[PDB]
């Protein structure tokens, strides 16, 4: 059998989720003799052969299509042709913004199994069994794929461990199917900064703060504590704090932080992406069912305004 | 000019919910229903286009769901949607994102809109699949995770910005009509807190086209997993705050 992994790159750099999928694939395959095939797609993708010539890769396919970076029409056509060529039992995509632009289009056309944002996967006997979340991550939903010869999964980032070491895949080159894409990529853009929240001590505010006039008391709490003030997405979407202070998947990963104090933040997957590595996490939230409590070291089920005022008094 | 916005009424769970006796879903008694958070933004974006245009723009919201979904659709009309369409038959129970994609497409073929907007994902199941499935069945141009849209009614191209990991955006020029999945923050919905009924027969589908049997995954069970547990600090505000300060210093 073969497992097909689609790598991901952007702005000349390989995204590290690629190596996570290679670990996942190697953990998943049923026998030592099964092969892991990795594809990298892009008009300049030969550049990535060194970075993808790693432990666990049996075959590496460079697909040259019409665009440098991701294009949904090019990726759908290319991945379709790879599945045809390699007959994989399982195809692993990252559950990434790029994959959102085509994975479910690729699955709609076909007789394939499909599930997204998967964080457990195994074979039981010959049966592939995948688990994903339900009801805002309050349950696990365990699924299988009856009678499907090919299953496409998108895989949650930061769950599967990459393998260590070099490898020696058979490298090949193919052209993408000649598809004129219905979109064209234009500039990358960084939107219109004082601090870089690759800092040590963070107090982070979420939607629980209620109204923009409540931001100031937290900025004063962080001031006096010696913390940097960050936020979850709704605060920055509202313009209440700059996008530069946003923690999470489409904000920053707070790589240097040792103490992160999350106030009125539910702990969405996307927020956790930015901060779940922090050694000491304190959550202050009036909802005991909040996901944030599943990663916090310390939990306080209390009103954030009452804690903030007391905290400022005691300091 | 017509913009069609697919909307979902999502379910959130009350505290102390339980799994059904068959183990395939949560007990319905613990569900609270409301419009998906992404759909506030998608609807507001359609309404911004209507407002900017000196020409006429019909904004139609469409949802596939049972009669509870009327509550959410009526609220969409009250906020300025021109028309609201609900599609359902009992045989559609358990239809996954790809099947919902198929049903929405049958409606869109009859409506023949100029753009289709869907949310990036649902707050309940977070498939992040439905809108791009519709694109596939329509064979239309598409882009996911749209944070900005520059579009005039009847143009044959639009410029979008898609939101990437880390904060960067990518400008993309896309052929129109297109399906776009719309991201949080693209705008600020201004109203922050009859319905046309369509059957499967009306859109040329049958029982064998829809439902759990036609879905791309089969649910084996749903269950409440063992998750990480925090050290809960009990006591008064003063001690909870004292606890925090003792933590801050040891650091
Ligand atoms: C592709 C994509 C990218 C995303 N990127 C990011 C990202 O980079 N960063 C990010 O943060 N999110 C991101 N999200 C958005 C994410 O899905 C959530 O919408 C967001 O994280 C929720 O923010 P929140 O926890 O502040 O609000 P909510 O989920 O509304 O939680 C507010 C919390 O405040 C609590 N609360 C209310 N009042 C009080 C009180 N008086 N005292 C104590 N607690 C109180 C509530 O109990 C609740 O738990 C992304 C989503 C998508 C799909
Ligand atoms: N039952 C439904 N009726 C109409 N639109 C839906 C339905 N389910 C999902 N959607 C659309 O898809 C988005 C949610 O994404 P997903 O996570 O893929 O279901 C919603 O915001 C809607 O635009």
């Amino acid at each position: 059998s073969k497992i097909l992994v689609i790598a991901e790159h952007r702005r000349n750099d390989l995204r590290p989720v690629s190596l996570e999928l290679i670990g996942a694939a190697n953990g998943l395959k049923k026998s030592g003799e099964d092969k892991v095939v990795v594809a990298v797609i892009g008009s300049q993708a030969d550049a990535f052969v060194p970075a993808l010539s790693v432990n666990g890769v049996d075959e590496l396919v460079v697909v040259k299509g019409s665009s440098i970076d991701f294009d949904p029409d090019v990726f759908e056509a290319s991945v379709s042709a790879l599945i045809a060529a390699h007959n994989p039992s399982v195809v692993l995509l990252p559950h990434s913004v790029d994959s959102l632009g085509y994975a479910s289009s690729l699955a709609s056309k076909t007789g394939y199994g499909f599930a997204t944002d998967v964080y457990i996967v195994e074979y039981q006997g010959d049966e592939l069994v995948a688990t994903r979340g339900g009801y805002n991550q309050k349950v696990n939903v365990e699924v299988d794929f009856p009678g499907k010869s090919t299953v496409v999964l998108t895989i949650r980032p930061s769950v599967f461990k990459p393998l260590e070491g070099a490898g020696s895949p058979v490298v090949s080159n193919v052209d993408a199917p000649s598809v004129q894409s219905r979109s064209q990529n234009k500039d990358y853009v960084e939107v219109g900064d004082i601090d870089i929240t690759t800092v040590d001590f963070i107090m982070s505010i979420g939607r629980g703060i209620g109204e923009e006039t409540n931001v100031e008391q937290f900025r004063e709490l962080a001031d006096e504590a010696g913390a940097t003030l960050c936020c979850s997405r709704p605060i920055a979407d509202a313009g209440w704090l700059p996008k530069s202070r946003q923690v999470g998947q489409s904000g920053k990963v707070v790589g240097s932080c040792k103490l992160y104090v999350a106030m009125g933040i539910s702990g969405s997957i996307q927020h956790m992406a930015g901060m779940k590595h922090v050694p000491t996490i304190i959550a202050v939230n009036t909802d005991p069912g909040a996901s944030i409590f599943t990663i916090a070291k310390y939990g306080i089920v209390a009103d954030i305004f009452d804690i903030e005022e007391e905290l400022k008094a005691q300091l | 000019m017509k913009i069609l916005v697919a909307v979902k009424q999502t379910a959130a769970l009350e505290e102390d919910f339980e799994i059904r006796e068959d183990g395939m879903d949560v007990d319905e008694d613990f569900m609270m229903y409301d419009l998906n958070e992404w759909d506030d933004f998608s609807l507001e974006e359609a309404m911004k286009i209507k407002e900017s245009s000196d020409t006429d723009v019909e904004v139609v919201v469409v949802s596939v769901g049972p009669d509870r979904v009327d509550e959410s659709l009526r609220k969409c009309l009250a906020k300025g949607a021109d028309r609201a369409v609900r599609v359902w038959d009992d045989a559609a129970e358990g239809s996954d994102a790809i099947v919902v994609g198929r049903i929405l497409t049958e409606v869109i073929k009859k409506e023949a809109p100029d753009m289709v907007f869907a949310g990036v994902q649902s707050s309940d199941q977070a498939y992040a699949s439905t809108g791009i499935s519709v694109a596939s069945y329509l064979n239309w141009p598409h882009a996911a995770v749209v944070a900005d849209l520059q579009y005039k009614p009847g143009d044959n191209k639009a410029v979008i910005r898609r939101e990437l990991e880390g904060g960067m955006l990518q400008e993309v020029e896309i052929n129109c009509p297109a399906v776009l999945t719309i991201q949080l923050g693209i705008n600020k919905p201004r109203y922050a807190s009859p319905i046309e009924e369509v059957s499967l027969a009306d859109i040329g589908l049958s029982a064998n086209d829809v439902g759990a049997a036609q879905s791309m995954s089969r649910v084996r069970r749903m269950y409440i997993p063992e998750k990480g547990r925090a050290t809960m600090i009990e006591g008064t505000i003063s001690e909870q705050a004292a606890k925090i300060i003792q933590i801050i210093n040891e650091f």
